[PDB]
C-alpha cells in the first residue's frame, strides 16, 4: 500500500490517465542477437505527435513520451508502478522453446527432411 | 617539491627600517605601479581594426555548417544519418527517400543553428565529407527563424563557401 | 528548377506550397531559398566511363577526400554500373 | 480556401488552425488578442504601420513562425490583400481615439474598415470581426462615433456574415479610460461635466473582451451576429472616478464643468497648436453615458463572464499608486456606487 | 519501518495542523509583501485546496514528508526567495480550462 | 616595434625592464600560416602479424570487483597505504 | 623550538612529549573499558603502545617526528585527541557487535 504519488510531483493527469506497459522487449528480428531481451522494460502509452508548422518536426505534449525504465524482474517493475500509482499491464516473458536440430536429418534416407541443396 | 610564498622576515637593521619608512611615507611602490602603467601607455596598442582587419584563424576552424558536393556537382551526402546519431544536441534532422535516379539522397536535412553546439562532430563523422563547418563566423540574424537552416540553405552555403572549404580541407585532411 | 502554378520555385526535393496551403505567407515580402543547381541533372550530364575490366573501383576522386572505395561489377551489358556514393556510371566497351 | 485541422493540446506549439490577421495588433486590445492567438498556436499575420521596434513586444507572444510581421499601408488596398491573402480570419481593430492630420475619423472608421472587409471578402476570408463602441450610433453626436457606425454598416455591407463586436468602455493595465481619469488629477483638479451625475458607465475588462473575441472566432454561431460587450456593473461617472481616485489614493478635487465657464478651458485646449488634447470628441465621450442595448448578445452568450471592475481596478491603477499609498499602506478602499 | 517524525497518524495530523496554522497566518503577509492582486480569502482557499489534495494519504511517513515539503515552501514564502511568479504559480491563471466530460475530451483531441 | 628610440628609452625606464627584448605584440617570429603537408605516424597495433585483438583487448580484461569481505556467507594493524613522505623544500627557490 | 607549525590554526606545543604521553595514556584507559575481543581495542592498543614507546624512547622532537611519520608533532597530538574522541564514542556505539541487518536480496548487485 506504498503510495509515493503525492511526493513524486507528477501532475495528476499523467498519474491517472496513463497506462504503463511492463514487458521484456522482443528481439529485433533483423538480428539474431538476444542480449537486448534479458531485462524487463517499463514503457508509457503513446500519445499524439503533430508536425511543427515552421519546420515539420514532430512535436509532442507528452512529457513521458521517451521515458523507459529497466527492471531486473517483473515483480520489481510491478512494485514500482504500484508505488507510483500508474495503471500497469504486464506482458509475460516470451522465451524461445527448445528445438531439436540434427545435421544428419538433412540427409534422411526415407524422411522428407532431406535437403535438395 | 613545495615552495613557500610569503614566509620571509624583514630585516631590522636601521638601513632597512629607513627604506621601509621611506616606502610608507614617500609612496614608492605606488610610483612603481604608476610607472608600469605609463610604460604600457607608451606601448603600441593591440587592437585590430575590425572589420577591416580580421583575427587569425586556423584551417580547422568550426563555423557555419555547409553541405558540399562532388566535383561532378552531385551532392555528397548519402543519407547515412550517422551525423544525426553523433549530434550531441540533436540539432540535425534528416529525412531520405530514393530519388528518381535511384540514388540514396536526403529529402530533408535541417540543422538548427540555435540548438547546435558547434562541437565539430558530423564533420569528423560524415563518411563522405558532406556537412563541413565552414570558415564563416559572421552569420548573425535578426530573427530566430533565420537560424533554423534548411537543406536548401545548407547547400547554398556550401556553394558559396566551397572555394575556401576545399582549401581548408586540403590543408587539414592529412591531420585527420 | 521548374516553377509551380502558384509561381513558387519547386525544390529539387519537389517541394512546393499548394495554393490552398497558408504556409506560403512566410514568403510574402521575403524570398523562398531554392538552390538552382539540381544534383540529378548534373549527375546525369556526366559522361559514362568505359573500362575494359569486369570489376572497377570508384573512390569518388581525391583519394581520402572522396568517398569509401567500392567495387562495381560491369558484366551486364544492358545497364551501366553506378557508384553508390559518387553516382558516376561505368560500362564495359562494346 | 485555407482550411487547417487543429492539432496538439492547445499549447504554444499546438496548431489551433486559426490563421488570423489582427489589424491594429499593436493596440491595447491587440496586445491581448495576439497573445491569446499565440498561446493557442494560431498563426497571426500582424500588419503594422509603425517601426518594427514598436512591434517587437508582440514577438515573444507567439512561438517560432507563429507571428509574421508585414508592413501595410492604411490607404493602399494591395497591402490589405497581401496581409489577408492566406488568412481564414481577419480582425479589424483600426481605431484612432483622436483624429490625426493625415487620417481623420472617417478615414480610419469607414474607408479603412470597409476596404479591409471588401478585400477580405475578395481573398475569401471565412470570418471577419469588427469593433465599434456600443455608444457609437448613426445619430451619436460625437463625430468619431458616427463614423464608427457608418463603418460598421459598410463592413456589414462588404462582409455580410462578419461578427461586428460592440464593446463598452474597456479597462486594463494599459487602458486609456481608467488611466485617463487617473491622470486627470495632473490636470489641475478633476473636471466633471455635471459632476459626472448624468454619465452612467459600464466598463468591461480588457482580458474579458479579448477572450470574447477569440471565442467568437471559435464559435460557429458568432458569424453574422452583432455582439455587444457590456461591463459587469453600471456606475455613475462620479462613482467610477471616485473609486479610481480611491484605489490610486489621489486627492479627489472634483470641480463640475459649466458649459460656458469651462468652454474657455476647452477652447484653450483646442488653441494648442498640436491636437486639441486628444480632440474634444474624447471629452464628448466622457460627456455620455453607456447605451443599454440588450437586444445584442453579450459576453455570457460567448460563455465568458465579465470580471467586476472592483477586483481588477487594483491591478489597473496600482501603477498610478505612488508613495501616497506605498508609504501609507493604511487599508484598501470600498467599491464604487453601482447604478444598476 | 522507521518513523521520520511521527510514530502514528495522529501525531502527523498534529504536525499538519501546525503547518496549516502557519500558512494561514502567513497568507496576508504574503499578499502585502509580494503585492499580489488576490484577496487573502482567495489565497487561504488555495491553501485549503492544497492541503486537501494530500488528504487521501494514509501513511504517517508520507504525511511527515509532505509536512517537511510544506515547511520548506512556507520558509521560501516567508522570505522573498520565491518571486511573485513563484507565488502565483499556484494560481494557474494563464492555463486555459481543461474540460473533463467525455464529450468535450472526444471533441478536443485524442487524449484519454 | 616601430617606436622611436626616445619612446623606447622612456618606456623601458618606466618599466624598469627592457621591453624591446620581449614584446607582447607578435611579429615575423610567428610560424608561417601555410605549412608543408604532414605525415602522421601509425601506432603500435599497425602490424600484419601477431596482432590478434585478443592479446590487446583492454576492455575484455576488466573484471568485476573482487569481494574482500561479505556479510552474507595477533594481526598487525594496517593503513590504506604507507604514510605520505613529507615534501622537501624546492632547491631552485625555497622562499619566494 | 619551531616558530610556527606552518599550518594555520595549529600552534606550537611547548611540551609535546608530556602532552603525547597524557593523551596516549588516556586512550589506553578508554580502550580498557572496551571488551577484550573487540578488534578496535586490539588494533588501537597496538598502535597506541607503539606510539607511546617511540615517544618515551626518543627525547628529540625532530627525531620523534621522523620516527612517528605522523607529520609535525602538533599534528600528532591533534591526531591523538581525535583518537581519544573516537574511542569515547566507540564505547557508546559498540561496533564490535554483529551486523545489524543483512541487506536486501539484491541491494548491491550491479549491473542490474
Ligand atoms: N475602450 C476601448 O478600448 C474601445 C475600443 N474600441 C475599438 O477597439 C479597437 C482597438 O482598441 P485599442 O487596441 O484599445 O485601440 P488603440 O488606439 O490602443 O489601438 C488601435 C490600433 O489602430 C491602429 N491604427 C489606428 N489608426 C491607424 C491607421 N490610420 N493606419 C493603420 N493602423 C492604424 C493602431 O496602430 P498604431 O498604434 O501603429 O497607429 C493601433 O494598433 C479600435 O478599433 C477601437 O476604436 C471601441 C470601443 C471601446
Ligand atoms: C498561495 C497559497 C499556497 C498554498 C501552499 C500550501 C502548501 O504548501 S500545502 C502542503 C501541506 N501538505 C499537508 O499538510 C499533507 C497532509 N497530509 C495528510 O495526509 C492529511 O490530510 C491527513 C493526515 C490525512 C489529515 O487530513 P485533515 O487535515 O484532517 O483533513
Ligand atoms: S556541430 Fe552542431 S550540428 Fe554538428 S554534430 Fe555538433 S551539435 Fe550537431
Amino acid at each position: 500500500k506504498l503510495d509515493i504519488t503525492t511526493l513524486t510531483g507528477v501532475p495528476e493527469e499523467h498519474i491517472k490517465t496513463r497506462k504503463v506497459r511492463i514487458f521484456v522487449p522482443a528481439r529485433n528480428n533483423m538480428q539474431s542477437g538476444v542480449n537486448n531481451t534479458k531485462k524487463w522494460k517499463m514503457e508509457f502509452d503513446t500519445r499524439e505527435r503533430w508536425e511543427n508548422p515552421l519546420m515539420g518536426w514532430s512535436s509532442t505534449a507528452d512529457p513521458l513520451s521517451n521515458l523507459v525504465l529497466t527492471f531486473s524482474t517483473k515483480e520489481d517493475a510491478v512494485a514500482f508502478a504500484e508505488k507510483n500509482g500508474w495503471s500497469f499491464d504486464v506482458e509475460e516473458r516470451k522465451v524461445p522453446k527448445p528445438k531439436s536440430k540434427s545435421y544428419g536429418a538433412n540427409f534422411s534416407w526415407n524422411k522428407r527432411t532431406r535437403v535438395s541443396t | 617539491t613545495y615552495k613557500f610564498v610569503n614566509m620571509r622576515e624583514p630585516s631590522m637593521d636601521m638601513k632597512s627600517v629607513t627604506d621601509r619608512a621611506a616606502q610608507t611615507l614617500l609612496w614608492t611602490e605606488l610610483v612603481r605601479g604608476l610607472g608600469m602603467t605609463l610604460s604600457y601607455l607608451f606601448r603600441e596598442p593591440a587592437t585590430i581594426n575590425y572589420p577591416f582587419e580580421k583575427g587569425p584563424l586556423s584551417p580547422r576552424f568550426r563555423g557555419e555548417h555547409a553541405l558540399r558536393r562532388y566535383p561532378s556537382g552531385e551532392e555528397r551526402c548519402i543519407a547515412c544519418k550517422l551525423c544525426e546519431a553523433v549530434c550531441p544536441a540533436q540539432a540535425i534532422t534528416i529525412e531520405a527517400e530514393p530519388r528518381a535516379d535511384g540514388s540514396r539522397r536526403t529529402t530533408r536535412y535541417d540543422i538548427d543553428m540555435t540548438k547546435c553546439i558547434y562541437c565539430g562532430f558530423c564533420q569528423e563523422a560524415c563518411p563522405v565529407d558532406a556537412i563541413v563547418e565552414g570558415p564563416n563566423f559572421e552569420f548573425s540574424t535578426e530573427t530566430h527563424e533565420e537560424l533554423l537552416y534548411n537543406k536548401e540553405k545548407l547547400l547554398n552555403n556550401g556553394d558559396k563557401w566551397e572555394a575556401e572549404i576545399a582549401a581548408n580541407i586540403q590543408a587539414d585532411y592529412l591531420y585527420r | 528548377v521548374r516553377t509551380s502554378p502558384t509561381g513558387e520555385k519547386v525544390t529539387h526535393t519537389g517541394q512546393a506550397y499548394d495554393d490552398g496551403d497558408y504556409r506560403r505567407v512566410r514568403f510574402s515580402d521575403r524570398q523562398k531559398e531554392v538552390n538552382e543547381n539540381f544534383a540529378i541533372d548534373l549527375i546525369a550530364e556526366q559522361p559514362v566511363s568505359e573500362v575494359g575490366s569486369r570489376v572497377i573501383s570508384c573512390d569518388g576522386g581525391g583519394g581520402a577526400l572522396g568517398h569509401p572505395r567500392v567495387y562495381i561489377n560491369l558484366d551486364k551489358e544492358t545497364k551501366t554500373g553506378t557508384c553508390g556514393y559518387c553516382g558516376l556510371q561505368f560500362r564495359q566497351p562494346h | 480556401h485555407h482550411a487547417l485541422i487543429p492539432h496538439g493540446k492547445g499549447g504554444r506549439s499546438s496548431v489551433s488552425g486559426i490563421v488570423a490577421t489582427v489589424f491594429g495588433a499593436t493596440g491595447f486590445l491587440g496586445r491581448y488578442v495576439v497573445n491569446h492567438l499565440g498561446r493557442m498556436g494560431s498563426q497571426v499575420i500582424v500588419p503594422y504601420r509603425c517601426e518594427p521596434y514598436d512591434t517587437m513586444h508582440l514577438r515573444p507572444m507567439g512561438d517560432l513562425g507563429q507571428i509574421i510581421f508585414m508592413e501595410w499601408n492604411g490607404k493602399d488596398k494591395d497591402s490589405i490583400r497581401k496581409v489577408v491573402e492566406h488568412s481564414n480570419v481577419v480582425i479589424n481593430l483600426v481605431g484612432r481615439e483622436w483624429e490625426t492630420k493625415n487620417f481623420d475619423f472617417e478615414d480610419v472608421f469607414v474607408k479603412i474598415p470597409h476596404a479591409i472587409a471588401q478585400v477580405s471578402k475578395e481573398a475569401g476570408v471565412e470570418k471577419l470581426i469588427h469593433i465599434s463602441h456600443l455608444n457609437a450610433d448613426i445619430k451619436s453626436p460625437s463625430r468619431y462615433l458616427r463614423s464608427k457606425a457608418v463603418g460598421e454598416k459598410e463592413v456589414r455591407a462588404a462582409f455580410p456574415e462578419a461578427t461586428i463586436i460592440k464593446p463598452s468602455d474597456i479597462f486594463g493595465r494599459e487602458d486609456r479610460f481608467l488611466n485617463y481619469f487617473a491622470s486627470m488629477r495632473w490636470f489641475g483638479g478633476v473636471p466633471l461635466i455635471s459632476l459626472g451625475k448624468e454619465t452612467v458607465k459600464q466598463p468591461v475588462y480588457i482580458v474579458d473582451v479579448s477572450k470574447g473575441i477569440i471565442n467568437a472566432i471559435k464559435d460557429p454561431d458568432a458569424k453574422g451576429k452583432t455582439f455587444a460587450f457590456v461591463g459587469p456593473n453600471r456606475y455613475l461617472l462620479f462613482d467610477l472616478v471616485q473609486y479610481i481616485f480611491a484605489v490610486a489614493y489621489r486627492p479627489f478635487l472634483p470641480y463640475p464643468l459649466p458649459h460656458f465657464a469651462y468652454r474657455w478651458v476647452g477652447r484653450l485646449f483646442e488653441v494648442s497648436p498640436f491636437e486639441p488634447w486628444t480632440t474634444r470628441d474624447k471629452v464628448e465621450r466622457v460627456h455620455m453615458s453607456d447605451m443599454t442595448l440588450p437586444h445584442l448578445p453579450g459576453l455570457e452568450d460567448l460563455g465568458i463572464q465579465a470580471t467586476p471592475l472592483e477586483l481588477k481596478a487594483i491591478e489597473v491603477l496600482r501603477r498610478h499608486r505612488t508613495y501616497r499609498w506605498l508609504t501609507s499602506e493604511m487599508e484598501d478602499v470600498k467599491p464604487a456606487k453601482t447604478v444598476n | 519501518v522507521k518513523p521520520i517524525f511521527s510514530r502514528d497518524m495522529n501525531e502527523a495530523k498534529r504536525r499538519v495542523r501546525e503547518l496549516y496554522r502557519a500558512w494561514y497566518r502567513e497568507v496576508p503577509n504574503t499578499v502585502h509583501l509580494f503585492q499580489l492582486d488576490i484577496s487573502v480569502k482567495q489565497g487561504r482557499d488555495k491553501v485549503r485546496e492544497m492541503f486537501m489534495k494530500n488528504a487521501h494519504v494514509t501513511d504517517p511517513r508520507v504525511v511527515d514528508l509532505l509536512v517537511i515539503k510544506g515547511k520548506m515552501e512556507l520558509e521560501e514564502t516567508i522570505n522573498v526567495w520565491k518571486q511573485r511568479t513563484h507565488i502565483m504559480r499556484f494560481f494557474h491563471e494563464t492555463e486555459a480550462p481543461r474540460p473533463t466530460d467525455f464529450l468535450s475530451k472526444f471533441y478536443v483531441g485524442h487524449d484519454p | 616595434a616601430s617606436a622611436t628610440r626616445v619612446i623606447q628609452l622612456l618606456r623601458n625606464w618606466a618599466s624598469g625592464r627592457d621591453l624591446q627584448a620581449k614584446l607582447q605584440l607578435r611579429y615575423q617570429e610567428i610560424s608561417k600560416r601555410t605549412q608543408p603537408p604532414p605525415k602522421l605516424p601509425v601506432g603500435p597495433s599497425h602490424k600484419l602479424s601477431n596482432n590478434y585483438y585478443c592479446t590487446r583487448d583492454g576492455r575484455r580484461e576488466a573484471m568485476p570487483p573482487s569481494i574482500v569481505m561479505s556479510s552474507q556467507k595477533e594481526k598487525k594493524a594496517v593503513t590504506p597505504a604507507p604514510p605520505i613522505k613529507r615534501w622537501e623544500l624546492s632547491k631552485d627557490q625555497p622562499y619566494l | 623550538l619551531k616558530k610556527t607549525t606552518g599550518l594555520v590554526g595549529l600552534a606550537v606545543c611547548e611540551t609535546p612529549h608530556e602532552r603525547l604521553k597524557i593523551l596516549y595514556t588516556k586512550i589506553l584507559d578508554v580502550l580498557g573499558q572496551i571488551p577484550k575481543n573487540a578488534a578496535y581495542r586490539k588494533y588501537t592498543e597496538q598502535i597506541t603502545n607503539e606510539k607511546l614507546g617511540m615517544v618515551k624512547a626518543e627525547p628529540d622532537v625532530k627525531k620523534l617526528e621522523e620516527q612517528l611519520q605522523g607529520g609535525q608533532i602538533e599534528e600528532v597530538i591533534l591526531q591523538a585527541e581525535n583518537e581519544l574522541s573516537l574511542a569515547r564514542k566507540m564505547l557508546r556505539w559498540k561496533p564490535w557487535e554483529p551486523l545489524v541487518e543483512e541487506p536486501p536480496a539484491n541491494q548491491w548487485k550491479w549491473p542490474i
